[PDB]
RNA sequence: UAAGGAACUCGGCAAAAUGACCCCGUAACUUCGGGAGAAGGGGUGCUCUUUAGGGUUAACGCCCAGAAGAGCCGCAGUGAA
RNA sequence: UUUGGCACCUCGAUGUCGGCUCAUCGCAUCCUGGGGCUGUAGUCGGUCCCAAGGGUUGGGCUGUUCGCCCAUUAAAGCGGUACGCGAGCUGGGUUCAGAACGUCGUGAGACAGUUCGGUCCCUAUCCGUCGUGGGCGUAGGAAAUUUGAGAGGAGCUGUCCUUAGUACGAGAGGACCGGGAUGGACAUACCUCUGGUGUACCAGUUGUCGUGCCAACGGCAUAGCUGGGUAGCUAUGUGUGGACGGGAUAAGUGCUGAAAGCAUCUAAGCAUGAAGCCCCCCUCAAGAUGAGAUUUCCCAACUUCGGUUAUAAGAUCCCUCAAAGAUGAUGAGGUUAAUAGGUUCGAGGUGGAAGCAUGGUGACAUGUGGAGCUGACGAAUACUAAUCGAUCGAAGACUUAAU
């Protein structure tokens, strides 16, 4: 339960108990507000919809996206609220607690919990195979010509084709990833941030879909 | 704020009683070893090799010879496991890192004070 | 930063000769990126010669070539003297910019998205 | 970084002056090791006399790598040369006039024997 | 690493469908100028 | 390029490392010629002093030094090739 | 899965053993587990059965196919796939032409008996595969969030201690047993830490050319050489992960029966039990042509609202950029503006600028001064430019029953 969103700022180190060092990651969750409240009879699943960060309201000559649009506003208004910029849903939580218009706060958590962080990868570009995958490569001397490329791609004339699931090169990219069973250091409420044991997926000023583990 | 936030948190953890120094200096360092029994202190004495960027990350290093055996110990600054620090001496250096001393033993590894 | 698909030494030399000639003319025609990246350079040269200190004089003589404008009435001076005597005053009040730029059309030989650059 | 085919000095008086290694035990596929660990090795430059003679197979124990370690305190320790010490299938050494410094991270290794045998420890 | 069969013209033309060239914008000059691309120096019948 | 240092490999192929000049020392074996640049060591920067020269010398001066000291600075002194 | 036999395809070419890289399937199972067994008291060994899910070292010596050995490991399996793969690598060996030796041969030459040496081509058209877009369609149009039909991925072990030296035991060995602490390997996410890199950062330093000389700068000398090093990219550096738990289970093992009037690990029950199946967790997923579901916004003024001008919600062109990136897609912004740059400050890094002054015969030193400089980083400031403007863009079809 107890989901929340934010974005990623940086990492530091902390002298916890015992003079113990901990590298840690900082998260600026902020103005996190409920916008809808789904149901099983209405929407087939009992769940909620949440927005993270407000943005500019409707305007004209809106070429970028800091400003919303009419239906965005209409969604932002059905609850007494403003134009968000990032929006997601949650199922794990119980909804009977929550209530639309809320501002689910960073103080919902404590230090010392179990969470599954879900963000994206940085993404790097188009990459060879020993980078995309742990393919240890070939010689560089003793008169060779097989340095970084792969070699084989499949079997012989029998099954004269190439299977799928091959680990050829491609794009080494941002993609979904859910770590598990991290934990929490301290729950600020002035800057309204959180500090978490370790590192998270994604570059700075990104996005993070924090919630609770179970195990 | 997008820029002062980090420091605004980590100021809670930093320490202030500590002095200022720089490379060239000969130092004594009282440190709080918790053995399985107690919280016994001991001292290391050494020579300021380096220190790098600020914050909690300000973090430094000292050199010593035990038995003709060069030893290097490298510590955070604002860790609590220091009880105390002393500037035993200074020295006229012209670098900011002293990696060029791991090779030498003796009067070759000699320093001017101040 | 940008490289120009050219080597570092050639690059540096090109940029400085660029800014030299630029100072002579007060505007020129060239490509896009070469202008994009002589931009910041000569902005900084102005930021220097706005001060007239001998230190900055020395620092600029690094970059400025050793050139002679024959000014009017058979009068001659260098890019340096010009910079520290004619141009600092002009933007003496201003807090950035100091230049502007003018997209134009391709060239014939290439798809050279060419540009004029000038002072502001 | 310690792997096999790596030259170790010794720091006891069993009879060996220098060794190099064969192995790093532990688990299958285990490649490398640092302080606190048990290996095998074979001497290549021995002391005339002593117990341990050139060409002999031996277990040993790690001390004071140059790629030193860092601890739960977030503090670091290094040295300026590697070294080893030989044992007796019991975490018991052979030579007993040990030289030079030694680390602290081997109390847990139940070489407190050796630490008490040692000079300054850190 | 060479052709085994021939390229049928249908297959050729199929491939070079997206082998095209799109267009320029070419607005007017309500700012200052005749019919000329938006927000631009006189390229043809223009002032701004 | 850490750290390890031929585990690679059919094979240290390649790459690495050496190198200039000055000084000191250089075995076995030899058809006595040689081996032998054996090996292996050490040294070279800058200023002042001359005492003293190669004298550049007319001569200390001209620079190189007679080349001996004292000092200055650097991680590093055939600082490159 | 040997030696072979038959000569069906292939000699107007099916063109190479091993090894490297990368695999992938079986099980007649090496570890792993579970049971039953033992000439097994537990273990031992051994026997059988269940089980294939995963995993199943590094070196020395022969090209040698093989095999032996040194260390380990929980084990260090057997096999299949053009004796897995050379339009992916080497060619160590063949087989080439040189040459030597031994033997045979009148000899030319032969053997194989060895030996040294001796040239491995190809711009990928189709399928296929990994990624990326474009097109169009889901009976109104758009924006956003989503269910998930299914698909892919994941299941390895080892250890200290507590219960427990307890059961077993003939003690030794030593449990099964729950935990945490664990470690390795493996896959993952990140650069706070350690370190590398750092070619537009800082310093030092040789030669040499120009700036008459001087210095000072600059050029060239692998970035001239050396030391350091920001951002970012990084691992050897940081943190994660594995396990379960459910069933349905299997070998099985327990049960209760009847036929075989008995009985007898369902033939109709009861159970339990495997890293087995499923669930279990992660990811992709309505082109799922079946095209899903919710919320919001737009709705031809003319007008069979056809159809134009229009038009709206909405998009696009263009432009400043980068958390993205071959391209294009993605994203952030486009003057009501901090998107970039500049300017200012800061951070951080480097290591005490110049000019003065003093000292010093001089080289040099001190103070002025944590100075002076500072690319990518941070804030702020509209000083500069992203302005004019254009293009597209619907008009809710029928049938039937409800309404």
């Amino acid at each position: 339960t107890k989901g929340i969103l934010g974005r990623k700022i940086g990492m530091t180190q902390v002298f916890g108990e015992n003079g113990e060092l901990i590298p840690v990651t900082v998260v600026e969750a902020k103005e996190n507000v409920v916008l809808q409240k789904k149901t099983v009879e209405v929407d087939g699943y009992n769940a909620i919809q949440v927005g993270f960060e407000d943005k500019k309201a409707y305007k004209k000559d809106a070429k970028s996206n800091k400003y919303a649009n009419k239906p965005a506003e209409g969604h932002a208004k059905k609850a007494d609220a403003a134009p968000k910029r990032f929006i997601r849903e949650f199922r794990n939580v119980d909804v009977d607690a929550y209530e639309v218009g809320q501002e689910v706060s960073v103080d919902t958590f404590v230090a010392g919990d179990v969470i599954d962080v879900t963000g994206v990868s940085k993404g790097k570009g188009f990459q060879g195979a020993i980078k995309r995958h742990g393919q240890s490569r070939g010689p560089m001397s003793h008169g060779s010509h097989f340095h970084r490329a792969p070699g084989s791609v499949g079997m012989a004339s029998d099954a004269s084709r190439v299977f799928k699931g091959q680990k050829m090169p491609g794009r080494m990219g941002g993609n979904t990833v859910t770590v598990q069973n991290l934990e929490v250091v301290q729950v600020d409420t002035e800057n309204k941030v959180i500090l978490v044991k370790g590192n998270v997926p994604g570059p700075k000023k990104g996005l993070v879909e924090i919630r609770t583990s179970i195990k | 704020t997008n820029h002062k936030l980090i420091e605004a948190v980590t100021k809670s953890q930093l320490r202030t009683d500590l002095p200022s120094f720089r490379p060239g200096d000969t130092l004594r360092v009282h440190v709080r070893i918790i053995e399985g029994t107690r919280e016994r202190i001991q001292v290391f004495e050494g020579v300021v090799i380096k220190r790098r960027g600020g914050g909690v990350s300000e973090t430094f290093t000292v050199r010593k010879i035990s038995s003709g055996v060069g030893v290097e110990r490298t510590f955070p600054l604002h860790t609590p496991k220091i009880e105390k620090i002393e500037v035993k001496r200074r020295g006229k250096v012209r670098r900011a890192k002293l990696y060029y001393l791991r090779s030498l033993r003796g009067k070759a590894a000699r320093i001017q004070e101040i | 930063y940008r490289k120009l698909g050219r080597t570092s030494d050639q690059r540096k030399a090109m940029l400085r000769d660029l800014a030299t000639s630029l100072i002579i003319s007060e505007r020129i025609e060239t490509t896009e990126a070469r202008a994009k990246e002589v931009r910041s350079v000569v902005e900084k040269l102005i930021t220097l010669g706005k001060k007239g200190d001998l230190a900055s004089r020395r620092n600029a003589a690094k970059t400025l070539r050793n050139v002679e404008i024959l000014n009017e009435d058979e009068t001659t001076q260098t890019a340096l003297q010009k910079l520290f005597g004619e141009i600092a005053e002009r933007y003496t009040e201003r807090q950035g910019g100091y230049t502007r730029i003018l997209k134009q059309g391709p060239r014939r030989g290439d798809g050279a998205e060419s540009v004029i650059i000038e002072l502001v | 970084m310690i792997q096999q085919e790596t030259r170790l000095k010794v720091a006891d008086n069993s009879g060996a002056r220098e060794v190099l290694t064969i192995k790093v035990l532990g688990g299958s596929g285990r490649k490398t090791a640092n302080i606190g660990d048990v290996i095998v090795c074979t001497v290549k430059n021995a002391t005339p006399g002593g117990v341990v003679k050139k060409g002999d197979v031996v277990k040993a124990v790690i001390v004071r790598t140059k790629s030193g370690v860092r601890r739960n305190d977030g503090s670091y320790i290094k040295f300026d040369e590697n070294a080893c010490v030989i044992i007796r299938d019991d975490k018991g050494p052979r030579g007993t006039r040990i030289f030079g410094p030694v680390a602290r991270e081997l109390r847990e290794g139940n070489f407190m024997k050796i630490v008490s045998l040692a000079p300054e420890v850190l | 690493a060479v052709p085994k069969r021939r390229t049928s013209k249908t297959r050729k033309n199929k491939r070079r469908t997206h082998f095209k060239i799109s267009v320029p914008g070419m607005t007017e000059c309500p700012n200052c100028g005749e019919y000329k691309l938006s927000h631009r120096v006189c390229k043809n019948c223009g002032s701004y």
